[PDB]
């Protein structure tokens, strides 16, 4: 708890509030991994009092040869919150946002309580169903360039979430094709076997993660496994689709300039 | 008309002297002036020199399957190259490294064709009727020419760079097939070296194999029957090295070993 | 008086990642003394913060069974410490030379308890999964004795599991390849395991109300070894394929 | 070969032809063979000509080390191959009299069936998956004409590569949908378990034996035939078979079969 704990907190929210960029940690705001963790539990804690509550996580990194690029040695995670849910074929006002990007994702549900070091057997075990999804990332920092703790204390970016529709537990995720689309037209190909190599292996990840600050993914939450392509800016007036091999599609769109 | 020139024997028989010798040689896209067509044509000679071996037609490798591959190499179209029975490898079969000549490998449908496809206008449908199954394959392309410094010119004559193909056992007919949203993951020592979908490959991989079938019919070799076709990368080509062995898995066609032995 | 000592030895070298020698004349070991040597050796990891989360058996064949001289299998039980992450990394240093073996895993959605028949036993099991477990002897040089192998808890050290499969997966006779690096080291089937894998996961209740236990709800049972053990090497991918349950892989660290 | 039809070739043929007639095993005719794995080729293929005027009809190939194990205990880097006949098949449950075995061991592998003469040059593994119609379960039961086993590489393929039987399964099963690389082999006696394998055994694969098998007939004139049947391969080790001895073999997702040996 610090001073400057708060002062980056509150700084960052507003900027998710008021869509504007903030500028990043230098110096004497250069903060600590440890520094961002708290940052990053106030800066959810400020959406909790106006009313949103946690709802799942999203892992960040979903790949060694991500962390590689980034010189880093495990996942980042992100808390997410009843506001930044989007309703699968809605529309989203780029105004509320900084920057966002659009990334697609494997979505867990889960039926039970998932806690601590656990195999794939015992995380598909308390899963309720799985679902293809399209995370909205937002660095909310103004001309960025990476460092790690930025990102933590940012929340790993988490703003925005849509999830398309219920698919047995049981179905293979392991290596879906993707295709996210603006307008009808591929803007990333991949498939989800991008995430850790199998989806499976995020939704433990984010076991292990969770317990690191004694929490769980409780009953009822949304996990977002990670990004099988790179991210995609996001315009105004545009479509966006994400289909997956067995698992049908997901779309939401802008609002017109 | 002017295929068998001495210009284009000599530059086929560089490229083969260079395959020969397990040795690269400098590009030869400068001693070029007739375009792709003479490329074509240098690729024909050695097509020509393998069979007067004795060896065997087994099909064809079609390059350059992606807008971004097609833009860097100046080229509004695909490329392809001539497979034999000498270059094919079995699903887990060692692959000796005197095969190889600076290798890469991409994962890509490997499509069976079961009738010939002779006539002019060849059609997506004609292509369907003569499509028998579908087999999970990993290409394993090769340069004869030095750190693979190559233009379209280079690759075309040196038979669109293609050095081994490695398929799986078990095939999958089209009906009950998604190819467009297959999707693709290469791993070398539990490692995603390489990742796509089928539609990566020129939006379909038939879409790669109409446009192959009927670039044949126009230089006078067209797809026969029992003929493979390699239509085209799902993901990024990975460089190959001595003991290397990667394993490709396409959603719904199956999964292929290539692996390479030491020295 | 002599039991804590050998079972703090035997500890010691698990955390330690050094070898230690076999019970001998003045510290020899009875199947009995074994016994509480190996309930007090997961008695440390408890204390350390651990928790017991199933078990292992061991000799799972007839074959190894009359080739070690013993009537029945062994035991060794799970502790949340030597669960390795699928697709994790594993330093070797921590181990003191320990080998990898191909299993099956029962996951029990309830209780199992006594001398039960196959189909009561499938009937308590949430899902079956391919699995891999990484045995570790702590004796240096060992001349097989069975009193040690119990009081050094069946070797358990390690193991990692691969996905979820429904519970109605027929197990009884699966392909598996073990492989370093993409290359087989070990080629196998599920059937190694007693005939059938299900036979495992009954000796395993049987087993365990033999000293008052039962299978817990939410226990992991390895069933067995389906083919010999590798010994583990730096820098390598260690993969185990299994007929009808996909993969699970895990690494080691280069020097 | 120029002259397979040797003075020589013929007297080891008739030894051969004779021990299993006399069903007596003879000692090792490796000091006999001087011309390597070619003379040993030409002495089945006298056999099998011996065979043929008798009327008896080939009715497939057997592939034996399909292992680099066990072709590295015999000083080579490639399997060997036998001929089948009529008279060795045997159905799955059907008494075998203890009449027809030498030595009897036992060995389950994967049975492919051709529908499509592979005759040419340079048989690809399109050309194999296209003449593949189905595959049985199947037991091979191997015997020795050479006493105790005693054998080279030149003994086994001069004495038709330790052929002896083939035991089928009943009920065809196709290629599409069949995984050969991971399908599991156990091969049960009176409850035990007396071998274990895999597909991956084989070869790494049962076609992988079964193109080398395909290529090498058409490099020696005498090629795969249509109807002909290919044991592949040893999915795990042999086990020796005793009179009165009952042997289940299960290859998962290709079925069962089984080798009963009549009591002698």
């Amino acid at each position: 708890a610090a001073m400057k704990i708060s002062r980056i907190a509150q700084r960052l929210d507003e900027a998710a509030v008021s869509g504007k960029a903030t500028p990043q940690l230098t110096g004497d705001d250069a903060v600590t991994v440890r520094e961002a963790a708290e940052i990053q539990r106030l800066l959810i804690a400020h959406r909790i009092e106006r009313g949103a509550r946690q709802v799942g996580l999203k892992m960040g990194f979903t790949s060694r040869a991500k962390m590689a690029q980034m010189g880093v040695s495990d996942l980042i995670w992100g808390r997410l919150t009843s506001d930044m849910w989007v309703e699968e074929g809605g529309e989203i006002d780029l105004a509320h946002y900084v920057h966002p990007r659009v990334e697609p994702e494997i979505c867990y549900l889960l039926g039970k309580r998932l806690e601590g070091n656990v195999t794939p057997l015992e995380a598909l075990a308390a899963v309720e169903a799985v679902a293809p999804a399209m995370e909205i990332i937002d660095s909310r920092y103004r001309d960025f360039k990476f460092s790690l703790p930025d990102v933590i204390a940012d929340n790993a970016s988490s703003s925005g979430f849509v999830v398309g529709a219920w698919h047995k537990p049981e179905t293979d995720v392991s290596n879906l094709g993707m295709v996210m689309s603006f307008d009808g037209r591929a803007v990333e190909l991949g498939t989800s076997a991008a995430i850790l190599g199998s989806p499976i292996r995020a939704l433990v990840a984010a076991a292990r993660l969770a317990a690191q600050q004694g929490e769980a993914l409780e009953a009822g939450s949304l996990i977002l496994a990670g990004a099988a392509t790179a991210a995609v800016a996001l315009r105004p007036g545009i479509s966006v689709r994400c289909e997956v091999q067995n698992l049908g599609s997901l779309s939401f769109s802008t609002t017109g300039e | 008309l002017n295929w068998m020139s001495e210009q284009n024997a000599k530059l086929a028989a560089l490229l083969n002297e260079a395959e020969l010798s397990e040795k690269p040689i400098e590009p030869v896209r400068g001693h070029i002036e007739g375009g792709i067509a003479q490329a074509y044509a240098i690729q024909q000679i050695n097509v020509q020199r393998q069979l007067a071996a004795g060896r065997r037609v087994t099909g064809r490798k079609i390059g350059l399957t992606s807008a971004a591959v097609q833009k860097q190499l100046g080229v509004d179209q695909p490329d392809f190259g001539t497979l034999f029975d000498s270059m094919a490898v079995n699903d887990g079969e060692e692959i000796a490294w005197s095969r190889t000549l600076q290798p890469k490998c991409e994962a890509e449908v490997a499509l069976v064709i079961e009738r010939d496809l002779d006539h002019e206008n060849i059609t997506l449908i004609d292509l369907i009727g003569a499509t028998a199954y579908a087999l999970p394959a990993i290409e394993v392309v090769g340069s004869r020419i030095a750190n693979w410094d190559i233009n379209i010119l280079d690759t075309v004559a040196d038979n669109a760079s293609a050095g081994l193909y490695v398929l799986g056992h078990t095939p999958v007919k089209l009906e009950g097939l998604d190819l467009r949203l297959a999707g693709m993951v290469m791993e070398r020592a539990g490692q995603q070296v390489s990742l796509g979908v089928g539609a990566a490959c020129l939006g379909h991989p038939l879409n790669a194999a109409l446009w192959l079938a009927r670039t044949l019919v126009k230089q006078g070799t067209p797809l026969k029957s029992g003929d493979v076709v390699l239509s085209g990368a799902l993901g990024p080509l990975v460089a190959a090295n001595p003991g290397d062995v990667f394993e490709a898995r396409i959603q719904g066609l199956g999964s292929v070993r290539a692996c390479f032995s030491p020295a």
